[PDB]
């Protein structure tokens, strides 16, 4: 209510400049930080800025002030994967009567990898065991491609999940499916390439 | 010209008398306009000069939950600083605090100030280049490190920049008639016979506004630097100021020494003599 | 540490019989702000007397600024009385009316 | 220059009492204690201004707090409840100035303890499709059954934790209701994986009963644990 | 207007 920050989820791809909105309804606040937090993470100050400022820069982010319009946002330039986070913005009224942070609900970044020849495929993998090895790996897509979910009982697939092999310097989609149906293979599950 | 908006505050701590006495005391140049009294019987910020009577209800209660705020950290404080001393809990220590602005005729900032003193001796200072702090103690440069980590200095710079001289503008404007007016001094010369043959020749100059005054006993040029005894400028009720100086003279040759005050109240300096 | 109080007593305009006047007293330089002052008429201790509350210099050491509504006769004294840590003893001064 | 917190995971059986404790060595004289829900926001349960100096924050209701010492706070829970099931994060601060948060509690308040189970975990070898066609092999860690989600995974190669190459998913997910699954995977080049004296190792984590807890001596006690999963190369 | 501590403690 009082620190309102937009959108609820953000996704950008590599390279691009991500913008982190947020706007406050007291006109008494003078301090305005920026947390990032990383999954499995706490929250750790990122960047801030005094109202008495429109700009403040340091390496890749620069928070922009508009005290009138009681506005600012965070600018996150050439934008990594790596950036991938929660962004909050907080705010207090520095001479106020406590020592209260005020809190946006935060931003979720998603950082998409620049896919150059996309050449999507499912593979089965199999373990050292008898029963169920309908282990599916849908790799190498593109990242605008949503992953199919699933209703069918026992069955499940997982969210999209982004792996960085720094050696050979390359990026990847990817996306793991199983089930306790034998039943079904890996190409009745997904339904894209090959 | 130069004009001044400052802030003075103590907390005195006070053990078996309950919470430390709280005080804070805003003035524009030599003037008090604002003052919080923890003590007082409903603690708030109140008007002490005509021309600050003006602002409105929003004003008074941002000013008073400032100091309310400020009360809390300096309770604290006063703890701390029983811990890094290695002191009682059962005697009274003070905790003095001023911040303010030096500004010249354009707008400039000559100076900002933002310094603490504890016990009535210097403890930690912001530097003239508003970015670094000068600690006085060992204890000071916990302190010190405190807030150098914390990037303190950056908030207490960006008032004393901004808000403090855009402020103090504002309050110079309103109490213009008041703030800057100029009353000249009147003067007069006494005379007192020491049980010594000499003579004592007092130059009084009084009801004079504001305070900066150049009082000086002459001869026959521009000298008598170290024989000629002054007392400071003492204060009025009315906001004016008196002060005086003597000289010892030589029964009969009263008459050569005279008497010249330079005040911005004058449109000449005036000349005096018994 | 300890700041022994300077005092000054002077009135606001030359002493005339008969004729009202204000009476200062003005102490100052001194630490701990604790401090008590009394004036004084012939040696009693004078009811109304206005008084200003705890507020400190540059220099860090405090003041205290004291005044009252008085009429001068060629007999009546008036004295300035302000006990304070750093003196061992009351310190009491009077005002000199032909300075 | 931290905050630091503990325990970071734990499990209570609801009605109990929980204590989860802190330390700073800053010398910060304000600190605080956060709940953070999963996907949401910062709720600030206590601040503390100094010792025995203590305020509620938005939600105090089923807490309470400890401030003896400045250099500790404490966060108390007299009777958990299964709605208090949350990550908590300690924090301080001088002032408005930086909030250095520690690294969180996972707290997971149960209603029945012998339901707490560890994962089993099954490494999936490369498929050659992927390694023929695309020169790389990617290798998949699945540890499923385990219950709740305290549970943290990591790929080690040649006795070595490696970072690159590797994607877990963030959050576990529930199978049925005292089931919850988490998937990771590893990618490298098809050359490393021909090397016969690569080895690689999922290993899985798994936070569960302390050693207060009574447990039935019919069956293995769910304590804290590390469950591996081996392969070599071709 | 006057300054604030803003809780900086020493």
């Amino acid at each position: 209510q009082q620190v309102r920050q937009s959108p609820q989820s953000l996704t950008v791809w590599e390279g691009e400049t991500a913008i982190l909105n947020c706007s406050y309804e007291n006109s008494a606040f003078d301090y305005f930080p920026w947390y990032q937090q990383f999954p499995g993470e706490g929250p750790a100050l990122l960047i801030s800025i005094l109202s008495v400022s429109n700009k403040k820069e340091d390496g890749r982010f620069t928070i922009f002030f508009n005290k009138r319009e009681k506005k600012l946002s965070l600018h996150i330039a050439d934008s990594q994967p790596g950036d991938s986070a929660t962004y909050f913005c907080a705010a207090s009224a520095s001479f106020g009567d406590n020592s209260k942070l005020i809190w946006g609900l935060g931003t979720s970044l998603v950082v998409n990898p620049n896919i150059q020849n996309p050449e999507p495929a499912v593979y089965q993998l199999k373990d050292p065991r008898s029963q169920d090895s309908t282990l599916c790996l849908f790799t190498d897509f593109d990242s605008q491609i949503n992953v199919p979910k699933t209703m069918e009982s026992g069955t499940f697939i997982t969210d999209k999940c982004v792996l960085d092999m720094k050696a050979m310097d390359s990026k990847s989609n990817g996306a793991i499916a199983w089930s306790n149906q034998t039943s079904f293979t890996c190409q009745d599950i997904f339904k894209e390439t090959n | 010209m130069s004009h001044s908006l400052r802030y003075f505050v103590t907390a005195v701590s006070r053990p078996g008398f309950g919470e430390p006495r709280y005080m804070e005391v805003g003035y524009v140049d030599n003037t008090e306009f604002v003052r919080f009294d923890s003590d007082a019987e409903n603690p708030r910020y109140e008007p002490r000069a005509r021309w600050i009577e003006q602002e409105g209800p929003e004003y008074w209660e941002r000013e008073t939950r400032r100091a309310k705020g400020n009360e809390q950290s300096f309770r604290v404080d006063l703890r701390t600083a029983l811990r890094y001393y290695n002191q009682s809990a059962g005697g009274s220590h003070t905790l003095q605090w001023m911040a303010g602005c030096d500004v010249e005729s354009d707008g400039r900032l000559l100076r900002g100030y933002w310094q603490f003193a504890y016990d009535g001796c210097d403890y930690i200072a912001l530097n003239e280049d508003l970015k670094t702090w000068t600690a006085a103690d060992m204890a000071a440069q916990i302190t010190r490190r405190k807030w150098e980590q914390a990037g303190a200095a950056e908030r207490d710079r960006a008032y004393l920049e901004g808000e403090c001289v855009e402020w103090l503008r504002r309050y110079l404007k309103n109490g213009n008639a008041t703030l800057l007016r100029t009353d000249p001094p009147k003067a007069h010369v006494t005379h007192h016979r020491r049980p010594e043959g000499d003579v004592t020749l007092r130059c009084w100059a009084l009801g004079f506004y504001p305070a900066d005054i150049t009082l000086t006993w002459q001869l026959n040029g521009e000298e008598l630097t170290q024989e000629m005894e002054l007392v400071e400028t003492r204060p009025a009720g009315d906001g004016t100021f008196q002060k005086w100086a003597s000289v010892v003279v030589p029964l009969g040759k009263e008459q050569k020494y005279t008497c010249h005050v330079e005040h911005e109240g004058l449109p000449e300096p005036l000349t005096l003599r018994w | 540490i300890q700041k022994t109080p300077q005092i000054q007593v002077y009135s606001r305009h030359p002493p005339e019989n008969g004729k009202p006047n204000i009476l200062n007293c003005y102490v100052t330089q001194f630490h701990p702000p604790h401090i008590e002052i009394q004036m004084l008429k012939n040696g009693k201790k004078i009811p109304k007397v206005e008084m200003s509350d705890m507020s400190f210099s540059k220099d860090w050491s405090f003041y205290i600024l004291a005044h009252t509504e008085f009429t001068p006769t060629e007999t009546d004294t008036y004295a300035c009385r302000v006990k304070h840590a750093s003196m061992a003893e009351p310190k009491t001064v009077y005002w000199d009316r032909d300075m | 220059m931290k905050v630091t917190q503990m325990p970071r995971y734990l499990i209570k059986r609801m009605g109990e009492n929980v204590l989860l404790e802190c330390g700073q060595d800053m010398s910060h004289e304000t600190m605080y204690w956060y709940r953070q829900d999963p996907g949401l926001g910062l709720q600030l349960i206590y601040i503390s201004y100094d010792v025995d100096s203590n305020s509620e924050g938005d939600i105090p209701k089923g807490y309470r707090v400890s401030r003896k010492k400045r250099e500790h706070f404490s966060l108390i829970l007299d009777s958990a409840k299964t709605n208090q099931t949350s990550v908590y994060f300690c924090a301080s601060s001088l002032g408005h100035t930086e909030v250095f948060f520690g690294k969180g509690t996972r707290l997971t308040v149960v209603e029945d303890l012998r339901n707490v189970t560890p994962p089993k975990v099954s490494l999936f070898e490369p498929s050659k499709a992927e390694i023929a066609n695309k020169q790389k092999a990617t290798l998949v860690c699945l540890a499923r059954g385990f219950f709740p989600d305290h549970v943290e995974l990591s790929w080690w190669v040649n006795g070595k934790e490696v970072h690159s190459g590797v994607c877990t998913d963030p959050q576990a997910y529930k199978e049925s209701n005292y089931s919850y699954a988490l998937s990771s995977r590893l990618r490298v080049s098809a050359t490393f994986w021909h090397n016969p004296r690569n080895h690689f190792r999922c290993q899985v984590q798994f936070h569960g009963l302390s050693e207060e807890d009574k447990w039935p001596e019919g069956s293995p006690k769910p304590v804290t644990q590390n469950i591996s999963a081996e392969a070599w190369g071709r | 207007r006057g300054p604030g501590r803003a809780f900086v403690t020493i």
